[PDB]
RNA sequence: ACUUACCAACCCGAUGCAAACUGCGAAUACCGGAGAAUGUUAUCACGGGAGACACACGGCGGGUGCUAACGUCCGUC
RNA sequence: CCUCCUAAAGAGUAACGGAGGAGCACGAAGGUUGGCUAAUCCUGGUCGGACAUCAGGAGGUUAGUGCAAUGGCAUAAGCCAGCUUGACUGCGAGCGUGACGGCGCGAGCAGGUGCGAAAGCAGGUCAUAGUGAUCCGGUGGUUCUGAAUGGAAGGGCCAUC
RNA sequence: GCCUGGCGGCCGUAGCGCGGUGGUCCCACCUGACCCCAUGCCGAACUCAGAAGUGAAACGCCGUAGCGCCGAUGGUAGUGUGGGGUCUCCCCAUGCGAGAGUAGGGAACUGCCAGGCA
């Protein structure tokens, strides 16, 4: 289908992150946006976020969702979660493969003080 | 005559026939003639039964049989000895349990009917008897 | 047509069961050929390469049942 | 069951190997590949192997 | 390019009114074509294949991809994955390219000619025609040829209905009775 | 291409059958935890000494046989 | 020796009871990362048919799994590709299952290695058949031993036939 | 408060079907493609750079019981114990008590974070 597809591309990571019991730093893309979100182990609250979608990151950026938009919700959910002293984490494509804006993001989280 | 076309496999176990029967009442004909008994009956049963059946509305009605058979049955020769491998399918029967509706008869009135079934039953290694549709 | 014949024992089935002191590491439940029958759960999977279900740490057997349609699952909780 | 039983040979000194099979037919070409020497405590090319 | 863009100055334009459609999404679209060889005969003649093959890509744009036996079968003398076929999926500016020197200058070159069938419609707005002998394309040295070949083109579109899809192409100047 | 008081799968509705069917599903049995009464510890371990490894009928659930056998083979009392 | 029923919803359970398989295969048919998803029917299409390949639509695991049966498998255990050799050595809490000989499952620790950005996975293969104790003897390694002493022969130990 | 997106809980009273409806924003299709990266052929998919167009498709929401699903009561089947018979099967006492069907329910419920308009 697509996203269907996404889906269990993406679902037996996600499983294996939930099996290891890990806070985990989940990414997600769109077209047009790209989403960050840091979500504790029981898998259903969030601690931490960022995303183009929000007026600040964004209101500086040439377009929202590409390699540099990215880049910016990356150290974004980066910092924003080291605000919270949440270091440690596992990075999860959600089926994105591992290479595009979400390379970025992902990188950028790093070169912020993510531990993945 | 009649029986299994095919069958997954050669040979029944035996086991046991408890219980009422399940295909208990007239839901094809407007007569039935209903088993009442426990037992076995056997191919070449619920053929002559048939055939008397038949030969006796002639032409007219339908008729309905709704046991069949599909049940092995063995029987180890004569003078041979016992044990060295199971018997050999001779013939089929149907496990027929009290309640079970053995025939159903339609174009033809309730006398006639009764006579054909009387006739059939005749030919039966069970007690039957004669069933009417019934509204529910 | 020659018949007889029989593989032998295997045991296979549950072992531990329920509540149950389940110690570090226990082959508790051991129907292989299932990796399916029971499904490795919580402190306890390892699952074996015979699909032998078993304790990943002490404490009480558990046994549930998930969402993708059913589906079982043995774990482990701490007692 | 006609594959034979092939022998791979530690690279370094050691009277090390591992012991397999291989069908000598469709792959006649000894068989190399690396694995662990214990008396060398290092990962070292096997070789041999019919 | 050329008759993509034919397409949408004029032929939307067409099939909009036609079918007055709310949305122009709505509007049908050749979304690709798969024109494919199967060759049979490769079960012995293992260089009829490469032949055929080489001929779709002469034909079209780029690399035919060989198709194997699905299923093996003993009817046709077939083993489960026998290279027995190859096929070429196009989009895009290749497919239009190949759109049109199909009906621009090989269609025409076909036998008499007298017309392709309307009627080769799956149901759904979808063609499907044989051309029994390429040449008809002159990418084809008739001089370095080995066999008359032929193969197969089907035209998969968004249409719903015959009805649309047939008006579709009916919007090129596309042949048909 | 049509046809034929030929047979006709699949599909749909209606009706049954299954040790080697099951989108259901018991009673019991078995496993685990606590607890009380009650039992000349009935439990476990280790050690001394054995005998026994031809069983029979009866009930229940079955296989085999003919739901034959004071038959035959298992389960359980 | 393996799978099923008989076997009475824990295990186990007999018969010259009912049915079938094994005594192998694979250096990729193992590992991992990334990816993908059958069968069958209707419809349209050169040669091409009832049935080889192409398209669409229903279908949705009835397909597939080297191989019997059963139980599993979509997070696939099925299908493909890149890089590989974890088909690693030493061990092993703690389980199973056996009268016994023994067989089996196992996280975890040490060294060292592959894949992956990472989390991580890998001590063969969806699992359960594919096998032969002891003796004697051979081959490699190892001063452990070595009949006055030094050696040697032979013996031990580890691997293996 | 309405709307949307993301991550879960529960895992069909949550689905399918028919009807209807939404695009500022979010989603989606969409545009472009030398390039990152990709096609055992194909920019379909994967992907990058975008935003002229549309909510057709898909997606969400609202309605709807055709089907799915859930589902009593009452009876029936079986069955532990104890008795009994006309013992291939059955009955009584007592305890447990289905499956199917019937009435009926049903067009999910719910938590974290964010974004849009009020
Ligand atoms: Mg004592
Ligand atoms: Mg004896
Ligand atoms: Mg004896
Ligand atoms: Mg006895
Ligand atoms: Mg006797
Ligand atoms: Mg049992
Ligand atoms: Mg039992
Ligand atoms: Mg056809
Ligand atoms: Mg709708
Ligand atoms: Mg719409
Ligand atoms: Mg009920």
């Amino acid at each position: 289908d697509k996203k269907s597809a996404r889906i269990r591309r993406a679902t037996r990571a996600r499983r294996k992150l939930q099996e290891l019991g890990a806070t985990r730093l989940v990414v997600h893309r769109t077209p047009r946006h790209i989403y960050a979100q840091v979500i504790a182990p029981n898998g259903s609250e969030v601690l931490v976020a960022a995303s183009t979608v929000e007026k600040a990151i964004a209101e500086q950026l040439k377009y929202t969702g590409n390699k540099d938009a990215a880049a910016a919700v990356g150290k974004a959910v980066a910092e924003r979660a080291l605000e919270k002293g949440i270091k440690d984490v596992s990075f999860d494509r959600s089926g994105f493969q591992y290479h595009g804006r979400v390379q970025a993001l992902a990188d950028a989280a790093r070169e912020a003080g993510l531990q993945f | 005559m009649l029986q299994p076309k095919r069958t997954k496999f050669r040979k029944m176990h035996k086991g046991r026939n408890r219980g009422l029967a399940q295909g208990t009442d007239v839901s094809f004909g407007s007569f039935g003639l209903k088993a009442v008994g426990r037992g076995r009956l056997t191919a070449r049963q619920i053929e002559a039964a048939r055939r008397a059946m038949t030969r006796a509305v002639k032409r007219q009605g339908k008729i309905w049989i709704r046991v069949f058979p599909d049940k092995p049955i063995t029987e180890k020769p004569l003078a041979v000895r016992m044990g060295k491998g199971k018997g050999n399918v001779e013939y089929w029967v149907a496990l027929i349990q009290p309640g079970k509706v053995l025939y159903e008869m339609d174009g033809v009135p309730e006398e006639l009917a009764r006579e054909a079934f009387k006739l059939a039953a005749a030919k039966l290694p069970i007690k039957t008897t004669f069933v009417t549709k019934t509204v529910m | 047509g020659g018949s007889t014949r029989n593989g032998r024992d295997s045991e296979a089935k549950r072992l531990g069961v329920k509540r149950f002191g389940g110690e570090s590491v226990l082959a508790g439940s051991i129907i292989v050929r299932q990796r399916g029958t029971k499904f490795h759960a919580g402190a306890n999977v390892g699952c074996g390469r015979d699909h032998t279900l078993f304790a990943k740490a002490d404490g009480k057997v558990k046994f549930e049942v998930k969402g993708p349609k059913n589906r079982k699952f043995i774990s482990i909780e701490a007692e | 069951g006609i594959r034979e039983k092939i022998k791979l040979v530690s690279s370094a000194g050691t009277g090390h190997f591992y012991t397999t099979t291989k069908n000598k037919r469709t792959k006649p070409e000894k068989l190399e590949l690396k694995k662990f020497d214990p008396v060398v405590r290092q990962h070292v090319i096997y070789k041999e192997a019919k | 390019a050329k008759l993509h863009d034919y397409y949408k100055d004029e032929v939307v334009k067409k099939l909009m009114t036609e079918f007055n459609y709310n949305s122009v999404m709505q509007v049908p679209r050749v979304e690709k074509i798969t024109l494919n060889m199967g060759v049979g005969e490769a079960i012995a003649d293992k260089k009829l294949l490469d032949n055929a093959a080489a001929d779709l890509a002469a034909i079209s744009g780029q690399k035919p991809l060989i198709t194997k036996a699905r299923k093996s079968v003993a009817g046709f003398k077939i083993r489960q994955g026998y290279p027995i076929g190859c096929k070429v999926t196009l989009r895009g500016e290749r497919m239009w390219e190949f759109f049109e020197r199909l009906i621009t200058i090989a269609v025409p070159r076909i036998r008499d000619f007298r017309g392709l069938s309307a009627k080769s419609f799956d149901g759904r707005g979808n063609y499907s025609m044989g051309v029994r002998e390429q040449i008809i394309f002159p990418e084809i040295d008739y001089d370095k040829v080995d066999r008359v070949r032929g193969l197969d083109i089907t035209i998969t579109t968004t249409a719903k209905s015959d009805e649309e899809g047939r008006a579709l192409l009916a919007a090129f100047d596309f042949p048909f009775r």
